[PDB]
């Protein structure tokens, strides 16, 4: 071979060993959370070390007797305990936690209730600043929706004039690509409520009835929140129809479909939980979670118009630079009828022809382009025809 | 009622293509190996025979072998059953063409309209194919030796060697090796045998085990003379070729 | 630039200043910022103040010259584009399928183009 | 070769780090100066011996907390309260006191072995144009895909959203395993790849769990690029039909959909799905702006094969006999796995004879192999 | 693809939804079909195709979609054309046998329901009559004429077996852009070449080639004339007077 | 003659013997024949032929111990007796870019390997063989390296002295000097042109960085201006803001009116207005 | 079995009787036999199907 | 049997004549051209095999008149059927109106054979094309056809159809002219050979060429004419 082969065997070895020496030799650091803004913890810190004033074994009441109380602890193991004087009587509920004494136990404060849930905390979420302009159109399905979950928000007072019960449920239906979701980002942004997401699929676990622990007490934490939203995203599974196997496997599924039923109507109303269900599908649902009285007003979420069209993309590109004295009529004419989502790549695809000329501009011919290359591939995929029948 | 159950046999798949065309094929690899090699003097067909047993009885077996007419034999390879039915058709239209023509039969001719009838199975019906592979040994004036081999399909092709069955692609390449493209009816045996010997199941290549026919122009000016051989000759060419 | 391996002549006064503890004096240097590379063009007899196109590879496979050279395959570009920096540092010349031939070649050199058509 | 001279300068370059690492490791890194003996010291004062591991179940906003610890008690802790307040949230690792549970301190980190299965400590020794040829093809995945991690300037410039997303479908072999691969080397930004036979699963739960994970890590991670191999695996694959079936897939399917684009608004997860069964999707997963530029790939044509044969033949040893050219024609409109498979099988030629020359002949007879692959599960010889 | 369905076993068969999912299915393969205009006037009707070239190797003025009936009655087809080879000659023989039996003209209704019985004989052997075909026609017609009784018609004949008596009509992949504006700019004070024009405008927005006289084709049924087939070089006089009229706004 | 295992092995060992040789003629005070790990010498004219025919054989399909032998001796003599052979073997043997690869990877290899004093002189040898070569776009940058203003002018008259007219090589000669943004070539070929006496007013400018101010303007064009600068009145927080507008409107921008309130320069105090003034100046 | 994915594929066949006349002579280590005893008379006693 | 095997599909389709046309692209290719003055057929054989005998084989083009040939693509077996019916319709017209058959009408013929087995019961399609050329008697135009398993036909300028009918496609618009044909028969059976070295290759055995001209003439060049033809191709 050539002279340096026999070495550069050698050499290459080395490489690879002293990259290992180093970073062993080096050694790594892991951090053990401190503060700089604080260097002095200590002459009170030991109040709450060292001289226990103290932390307590969480328990659960599971009798109230009147005139003290059987708790339960997590040790499980039973014990009697009483009232101090941080405690109020008044303040003991059937089902909630108590700290006591971990020597003596003796209530000392009240917790609040249910340990259980932890999942739902993460189902808890901020407000995304998809604005409430940022939705296609000035179209008439979305001031529906304001007429049924904004605005008694706002102004319960109009409904108390009217008198009527004002409407709390309502569904989004439709094709997908319409943004189903992104108007619902929207009136997240208006309405400043809680909004509290769900995942059909994310409500079926290993084993069953463990579900039926998740949507139930979901349902009853937003009850004390107080002006919430539970939005019910995809929930074609768990949400769907009922029916029987014999043998199957989805009965213990349709358990966790029951349990939305019987919180829903409850034996008690909603107070103020306005409800939203997202289904990609009609074709398939309950006919007792798609009860006209407790969705109430249902909304059908259409396809863009021939104007409908031209709305959208005038909001997709006022946002992109184009060189003015073009037509946004003209490119919803060449489209058949479609989707907005298309509309928001039509721009995105006609901007990546736009750095391949290596324009800072995008004009009319790149636009050509793209509106053939996404046809073409509609065309070659499914949901050009498919709805599933129904209307 | 009955479309509930109807399996729909004779539709495509995806491929384009018919599965029982193909498990057709597939099974006749699991029967015997028939061979037809021509020479520029005659046909030998050679046919190994599946079952063997010292209380078999061979004497009277032609399972393999059937003249379609003193012209025209075949060697067959397949399902014995389908393919009896096809004989006696083939038979029957022999004879109609030297009813309404006072003349003999080309190979042309009836190897195609054999095809033609398989092709109604897999055409329409519903019906399952015949499946038998035929090499047709004839002899026409006008194309003189004429060697074919057709498929469960309904498709011929004409051949200079070929061999059908079991180890079709294996003694495909030995014939390759070993073909000459005149040769003599005893060179032709001799390497039949040969190449039956090296594709047999069993470790050794028997007369009882083997049927063997051959048409011959020893037969001169123009008539042919064939032969459909006792397994005693058999033995006695086995035993010239050095097999045994 | 034209050479990689080359030390700077004008970029040596934001190297100077870090050994010295802060002052208004300094900020006073910190204005000049040259140092600059010029956005490679190519050019002719009569003076194109645009490119034409030009390939860039991020990753080499060359271990046999410290840095490589392109092969023929880089990511191709239009016109109007300043000199790539580090991760599109290996430039190649796209101009050869127009009938014309580089005169002066390129690697990532802060070089301007010029072009010879037939 | 000749690259000894550059292999020694890196190794030299190594040597000193290693060196004035090391000392100063050893003995000058002085704990002599107060900034570190005082913040140590009163930091240990509070901290433990035993330092007890808790779970937080959730906090409350009045410097206390709920832990649950695995050995078994809850407590109502409270917390030192140098360690920032609001910088701990449910499902951290705390650290108890040993005497009065207090929250002495937080670990940052924490992971588990079906992660691992995700994440990835590879660094592959294959960079681009060793998928030379198929090279305008290829110019949708590293425009939409490299480009906007390189490059957000020029996304700038047209102002609008930047690329998302890529569908690769075509042949198999023709590519699309090394081409997710290559750019993930190029881009040095973390990879995950997971394949879809472990998306599905014989337990029902578990598995919308999982898929819900993998775009929730890569997003926390501020740039990821998830590569789901075999998303054509989904309706091909099931075990058993009493916790698999149609159930089990649909679920999936749907959590996918949530995580892909969904509500989440997680971190970048740019997405590159393998696939050549891509109408056993979704049409709101093949829907638009979730695929933005899709990649169709079908068999090179004769010329193509050429760079095809030559990116694989210069790895080999060769001589003046060697011609490519005809290996290309004998071939028509076949995978570059083909082509792959026969230079692999022309060295298990030369190993076969002990001599490390390759030849003509070698290039000539893996070629018969790898048609005999291709005709000989057929049993029609001639169309029939 | 596989939408769901619960009934494809049978080709009369119910449906939750109370009618037939194959006839639905019919319909479904009428928005592939090449665009096919008519406009309907007092004055005569005329019928345009686009021809649809699908390579310059092809050769598209030796194809057309115009198919002579009668001298008295002309049709079109769109959706799926080796379908309507049938119809079209079941039709034909059905004119020839009016006027063997009466030496009469054939209304135009009678024998676009004559075609819609045709339609609807799909089954395995069902009703009094037997079932010589197995799955429905997946084309649809548009059936121009006229008869002295009624004046000029133009009929749409569908796969189901219903017919609808239209003022004009487009049917075809580019059938709702074109019967968006038909709404609109049709009136009964129509002439021929205004109506003519008007076929060559609402063919422009729905061509996905080009407008010229090599992939578009006319064609008239006047009373007094009969049936006539556009040529080209007639066809191509057409388009540029449009063009003329289009750079006059 | 058929490639196996063997021969892969041994036949390094063939060129080792010659190779620690040369080495250890530096490193030792017995040298050569003396020396007895290999008993040999590497000066003669029975093993100095022996190397430069190794060298031909070596060269003509691969590269061995070609680059190895000048390296080892530490004599830019070593270099330039390959010069010799390569230079006929520049296109015939093999390809111009091949020879181009060979000589750049001679010098960048050895970098650490070559002290200042070597290192120049190893690359002249360089220049010579690109000299020899066609690329004399090739010789300028090297030259530049090594700084010599001898070579830089040897390039431009390479172009400039064959053709009495300006054809390419007069705008090429020009480029080539343009570079440079340090321009010490610059100033060396601006005064070439006089001599040589063609056109004035395109060559010297090109050669000079005029054009790359013009050039400069066609990008800026394309790019935009931009101006985001905060200000407000008295204090080192009213001294930042104005040093801030031009530390955004670095290289030449178009901020001409901000400039002309000449109000906010006199606002600033002390050394604060010298800095004032300076960062306008980086607006053009 | 797709390209470049499966590179050497090795059938095993049924024993022949040279080879299980080998398999049966380990086994005799193992036991305490008497002289005479053939173990190629036993492999053609048996034909086998595996080992 | 009167149960369909034709069901109809959602798609706007039938499965069956998706899977046809599929079974037709797996079929060895033909290629047609037409002069001015004659048309030339060209089809691949696959000879690769050997010991083949292929002087009493029929080769892939099919007189079906004294001036009309028929060619095919797809499944061999069944075209014969086409091609009996076809034969057999050639003499009806003779017989009841006296005078060959025209290109056209036999064209249309064969588009409601193959249309038929679609539409029936009991049946499936063919999976079947075929290029259908000649002249019509008393003239001397080269009328080309193209009939597909759809049971739709079509006239062509020049056509292609088989195995990677594409890449030829593509060559045809850049080296056929529509607006002229090479006028010499040599030139443009030299035309469709140097097609047929796009996929054929792998020497000059696997061609066939069948040459029609006006006035009933039929002929097919043998290997050695072909040979010829090809090396010149090779050498220009
Ligand atoms: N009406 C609209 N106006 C403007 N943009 C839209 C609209 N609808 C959709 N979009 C754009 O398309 C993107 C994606 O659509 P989105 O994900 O909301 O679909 P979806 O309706 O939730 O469908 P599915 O839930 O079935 O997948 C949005 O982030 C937005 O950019
Ligand atoms: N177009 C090409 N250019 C360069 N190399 C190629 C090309 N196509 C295939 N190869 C080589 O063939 C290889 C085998 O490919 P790989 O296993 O990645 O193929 P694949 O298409 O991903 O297979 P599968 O169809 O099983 O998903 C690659 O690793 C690659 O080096
Ligand atoms: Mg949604
Ligand atoms: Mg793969």
């Amino acid at each position: 071979a050539a002279p340096y082969a026999a070495k550069l065997k050698q050499t290459e070895n080395d490489l690879k060993d002293i990259e290992a020496r180093i970073k062993e030799k080096a050694g790594v650091k892991e951090s053990d959370t401190g503060l700089a803004p604080s260097h002095l913890w200590d002459i009170m810190g030991d109040r709450q070390r060292l001289g226990e004033e103290h932390p307590l074994q969480v328990a659960r009441c599971t009798k109230i007797i009147k005139g003290k109380y059987v708790i339960n602890l997590k040790q499980i193991a039973k014990f009697v305990v009483g009232l101090g004087e941080r405690v109020r009587p008044k303040d003991i509920e059937e089902g909630m936690r108590v700290g006591v004494d971990r020597s003596k136990y003796n209530i000392e404060l009240p917790l609040p209730p249910r340990i259980d849930p932890s999942v739902t905390m993460m189902t808890v979420e901020e407000k995304p600043d998809v604005t409430y302009s940022d939705v296609g159109g000035c179209k008439d399905q979305i001031e529906k929706l304001r007429e049924v979950v904004e605005l008694p928000l706002l102004s319960p007072e109009r409904f108390a004039t009217l008198g009527i019960d004002p409407p709390k449920g309502i569904l989004l239906y439709g094709p997908p690509g319409t943004g189903k979701t992104l108007c619902a980002r929207a009136v997240a942004n208006r309405t400043d409520a809680t909004f509290i997401r769900v995942i059909g699929s994310e409500l079926v676990q290993k084993y069953v009835g463990e579900g039926a622990r998740m949507v139930r007490e979901l349902f009853e934490m937003a009850r004390t929140k107080k002006a919430c939203i539970i939005f019910f995203d995809e929930i074609d599974a768990v949400g769907g129809a009922r029916f029987d196997d014999g043998a199957g496997g989805d009965n213990e599924v349709q358990r966790t479909m029951l349990e939305l039923i019987t919180q829903l109507d409850g034996f008690d109303p909603r107070g103020n939980i306005k409800v939203m269900f997202a289904t990609n599908r009609p074709n398939t649902l309950d006919p007792a979670l798609l009860r006209p009285g407790r969705i109430d007003r249902k909304v059908e979420f259409s396809l863009p118009d021939l104007e409908g069209r031209a709305n959208i993309f005038r909001i997709h590109s006022k946002s992109m630079s184009v060189e003015r004295g073009i037509r946004w009529e003209l490119i919803s004419r060449l489209c058949p009828n479609s989707t907005g989502a298309e509309l928001r790549s039509v721009c995105t695809e006609a901007g990546m022809f736009a750095i391949r000329a290596r324009r800072k501009v995008a004009t009319e011919k790149d636009f050509l382009k793209a509106v053939d290359k996404v046809i073409s591939g509609y065309k070659k995929f499914s949901s050009t025809s498919r709805y599933m029948q129904y209307n | 009622g009955s479309r509930r159950y109807d399996s729909r046999t004779t539709i495509f798949s995806p491929e384009g293509r018919l599965y029982q065309v193909e498990y057709a094929l597939e099974s006749i690899s699991h029967a015997g190996t028939a061979i037809g090699i021509m020479a520029s003097d005659g046909i030998v067909l050679a046919a190994e025979r599946k079952v063997t047993s010292t209380l078999l009885e061979q004497d009277t077996s032609t399972e393999k072998l059937y003249k379609l007419n003193d012209k025209i034999a075949v060697a067959v390879a397949g399902l014995t059953a389908d393919a009896e039915i096809l004989i006696n058709t083939a038979r029957i239209h022999a004879q109609n063409y030297l009813k309404t023509y006072n003349e003999d039969i080309p190979v042309e001719i009836l190897v195609r309209r054999l095809s033609d009838i398989k092709q109604g199975y897999t055409q329409h019906g519903g019906l399952r194919p015949f499946g038998v592979s035929f090499i047709y040994a004839g002899y026409d004036d006008r194309y003189g030796y004429q060697l074919y081999t057709s498929n469960p399909s309904g498709n011929y092709t004409g051949w200079k060697a070929i061999s059908v069955g079991a180890n079709t692609s294996a003694a495909q390449t030995l014939l390759q090796m070993d073909y000459k493209d005149d040769m003599k009816v005893d060179d032709a045996i001799e390497l039949a045998l040969k190449t039956l010997s090296k594709t047999t199941d069993s470790s050794a290549l028997t007369y009882d085990r083997l049927e063997f026919a051959t048409i011959r122009k020893g037969a001169n000016d123009g008539e042919v003379y064939q032969k459909i051989f006792k397994p005693q000759e058999i033995k006695d060419i086995l035993v010239k070729t050095g097999i045994t | 630039g034209l050479l990689h391996l080359g030390k700077g002549t004008m970029t040596m006064d934001v190297f100077n200043d870090a050994h010295v503890l802060n002052k208004v004096t300094l900020a006073s240097i910190l204005t000049t910022a040259v140092g600059l590379v010029s956005p490679s063009f190519m050019l002719k007899h009569h003076q194109l103040f645009y490119m034409l196109n030009a390939g860039i590879r991020p990753k080499f496979i060359l271990a046999l010259n410290d840095e490589g050279e392109p092969i023929k395959v880089n990511v191709r570009v239009g016109q109007a584009v300043e000199t790539v920096g580090q991760a599109g540092r290996p430039k190649k010349i796209t101009g050869w399928i127009t009938q014309s031939t580089p005169v002066l070649l390129n690697h990532g050199e802060r070089a301007e183009l010029e072009t010879d058509e037939y | 070769r000749c690259k000894l001279k550059l292999l020694r300068m890196e190794r030299i370059k190594d040597h000193l780090l290693l060196e004035e690492e090391f000392v100063s490791n050893s003995e000058i890194l002085k704990p002599f100066e107060k900034k570190q003996e005082e913040e140590k010291k009163q930091l240990e004062e509070i901290r433990g011996n035993p330092l007890s591991i808790g779970t937080l179940e959730e906090i409350i906003d009045d410097d206390h907390a709920i832990v649950t610890s695995p050995t078994m008690p809850d407590y109502y802790v409270s917390i030192l309260s140098f360690v920032d307040k609001e910088l701990l949230e449910p499902g951290c690792s705390v650290l108890l006191h040993h005497k009065t549970m207090s929250i002495v301190g937080v670990l940052q980190d924490d992971a588990d072995p079906m992660v691992s299965v995700m994440k990835m400590d590879k660094s592959p020794t294959e960079s681009y144009s060793d998928i030379g040829g198929l090279e305008s093809q290829i110019q949708e995945i590293k425009e939409s895909v490299e480009l906007p991690l390189t490059h957000p300037e020029l996304y700038e410039e047209m102002g609008i959203k930047p690329p998302k997303g890529v569908i690769l479908y075509g042949a198999p072999g023709t590519g699309k395993t090394l081409l997710a691969k290559a750019v993930a080397n190029q881009t040095s930004a973390t990879f995950l790849r997971i394949v879809g036979s472990e998306l599905i699963q014989k337990y029902l739960g578990d598995g919308p769990r999982l898929c819900r994970q993998i775009f929730k890590v890569a997003g926390e991670n501020a740039p990821s690029i998830v590569f789901i191999d075999e998303i054509d695996a989904i309706g091909t694959k099931r075990y058993d039909s009493n916790s698999g079936g149609e159930r089990e897939i649909q679920r999936t399917m749907l959590e996918l959909l949530n995580q892909l684009d969904g509500f989440d608004d997680r971190g970048d997860v740019k997405v590159i799905m393998a696939t050549n069964k891509i109408e056993t999707l979704d049409p709101a997963l093949i829907r638009p702006g979730r695929i933005d530029r899709k990649i169709l790939f079908e068999n090179p044509d004769l010329s193509t094969k050429k760079k095809i044969l030559g990116i694989h033949t210069s790895k080999m040893n060769l001589s003046e006999d060697v011609n490519l050219e005809t290996l290309v024609t004998t071939k028509d409109d076949l995978s570059g796995a083909d082509i792959q498979a026969m230079c692999t099988e022309a060295g298990l030629l030369a190993l076969r004879e002990r001599r490390m020359q390759v030849t003509a002949e070698d290039f000539k007879q893996a070629k018969e192999r790898v048609m005999k692959n291709k005709v000989e599960e057929n049993l029609e010889g001639l169309y029939l | 693809f596989l939408t769901r369905s619960e009934y494809d076993r049978g080709v009369s068969t119910f449906s939750p939804e109370g009618r037939l999912f194959q006839v639905e299915y019919s319909l479904e393969a009428i928005k592939l079909g090449s665009t096919a205009i008519g406009i309907a006037t007092k004055e005569g009707v005329v019928l345009g195709v686009e021809k649809r070239a699908t390579s310059p190797l092809l050769e598209s003025d030796s194809i057309e979609k115009i198919v002579e009936i009668d001298r008295h009655i002309g049709c079109a087809m769109s959706g799926l054309t080796a379908d309507a080879r049938s119809m079209i000659e079941h039709a034909r023989t059905a004119a020839v046998t009016h006027n063997l039996y009466y030496d009469e003209d054939i209304n135009v209704e009678s024998l676009t329901q004559s075609v819609c019985d045709l339609a609807l004989r799909f089954g395995e052997g069902a009703s009094g009559e037997e079932r010589l075909m197995s799955r429905p026609f997946g084309v649809a017609l548009l059936i121009a004429g006229h008869d002295a009784d009624d004046g000029y018609q133009l009929f749409h004949a569908e796969p189901s077996g219903t017919f609808y008596r239209y003022n004009a009509k487009a049917i075809g992949s580019g059938s709702e852009g074109a019967q968006a504006e038909l709404l609109n700019e049709w009136h009964s004070s129509l002439t021929l070449k205004e109506a003519e024009l008007l076929v060559l405008k609402i063919l422009k927005q729905v061509m996905e080639e080009k407008l010229d006289e090599n992939n578009a084709q006319l064609s008239c049924i006047t009373k007094q004339d009969g049936f006539k087939i556009y040529d080209n070089e007639k066809t191509a006089e057409l388009i540029k007077e449009l063009k003329e009229k289009e750079a006059a706004e | 003659v058929s490639d196996f295992e063997g021969w892969g092995h041994e036949y390094i060992r063939h060129l080792a013997l010659e190779i620690g040789e040369v080495y250890n003629d530096q490193v030792e005070k017995d040298a050569e024949d003396e020396t007895s790990s290999d008993g040999s010498k590497s000066d003669g004219s029975a093993a100095t032929s022996g190397f430069e025919f190794s060298k031909e054989d070596t060269l003509r399909l691969c590269l061995d111990i070609v680059p190895y032998f000048l390296k080892h001796n530490g004599e830019e003599d070593a270099v330039d007796l390959l010069l010799e052979i390569e230079s006929i073997d520049k296109l015939p043997q093999f390809v111009d870019e091949n020879t181009f690869q060979r000589v750049c990877q001679y010098m960048v290899a050895c970098v650490p390997l070559l002290p200042p004093p070597e290192d120049v002189a190893f690359l002249k040898t360089a220049y010579s063989i690109y000299l020899s070569q066609n690329e004399l776009t090739d010789a300028i940058a090297l030259a530049v390296r090594l700084g010599e203003e001898d070579m830089i002018r040897s390039v431009f008259d390479a172009t400039s002295d064959p053709v009495m007219h300006k054809q390419l090589a007069y705008i090429l000669a020009a480029q080539k000097t343009s570079f440079e943004y340090e321009g010490v070539q610059d100033i060396i070929g601006n005064g070439k042109l006089s001599e040589h006496f063609l056109y004035l007013a395109k060559e010297l400018n090109l050669t000079g960085p005029k054009v790359p101010e013009d050039i400069y303007k066609s990008h800026l064009d394309n790019s935009k201006s931009v101006f985001s600068s905060a200000g407000l009145d008295s204090a080192q927080q009213n001294l930042a803001s104005s040093f801030v507008n031009g530390f955004l409107n670095l290289g030449y921008c178009n901020d001409k009116l901000i400039v002309d309130n000449d109000n906010w320069v006199y606002k600033t105090k002390g050394d604060g207005m010298t800095s004032a003034v300076a960062s306008i100046g980086s607006i053009y | 079995l797709r390209p470049g994915r499966i590179d050497r594929k090795i059938e095993f066949p049924p024993p022949s009787v040279a080879a299980r006349a080998e398999i049966l002579r380990i086994h005799s280590r193992k036991m305490n036999l008497t002289r005479g005893i053939n173990l190629r008379k036993v492999a053609e006693k048996m034909n086998g199907c595996s080992g | 049997y009167d149960r369909a095997l034709s069901i109809f599909s959602p798609d706007g389709h039938i499965f069956q004549v998706e899977y046809a046309l599929e079974a037709v692209k797996r079929g060895t290719c033909a290629v047609g051209v037409k002069g001015k003055n004659c048309v030339v057929l060209g089809c691949e054989r696959r000879s690769t095999l050997k010991l083949q005998d292929t002087r009493i084989t029929p080769s892939k083009v099919s007189k079906i008149d004294s001036h009309v040939v028929l060619s095919f693509s797809g499944l061999n077996a069944d075209s014969r059927i086409l091609i009996e019916k076809a034969r057999v319709e050639a003499q009806s017209h003779r017989l009841t109106l006296e005078d060959p058959v025209t290109v056209e009408y036999l064209t249309r013929y064969v588009a409601g054979v193959q249309q038929r087995y679609t539409q029936s019961g009991g049946v499936r399609p063919f999976g079947v094309s075929t290029l259908i050329a000649g002249f019509d008697p008393r003239d001397d135009e080269p009328k080309l056809y193209q009939t597909e398993p759809s049971g739709i036909y079509s006239s062509w300028s020049a056509q292609t159809i088989g195995r990677n009918s594409k890449t030829v496609r593509e060559f045809l618009e850049k080296n056929y002219d529509r607006k002229e044909p090479p006028a010499t028969v040599e030139e443009c059976v030299k035309l469709t050979v140097r097609s047929l070295l796009e996929v054929v290759q792998t020497g000059a055995k696997n061609i066939e060429i069948t040459v029609v001209k006006p006035d009933s003439d039929i002929v097919a060049l043998s290997s050695e004419e072909i040979n010829q033809y090809v090396t010149q191709i090779e050498q220009e």
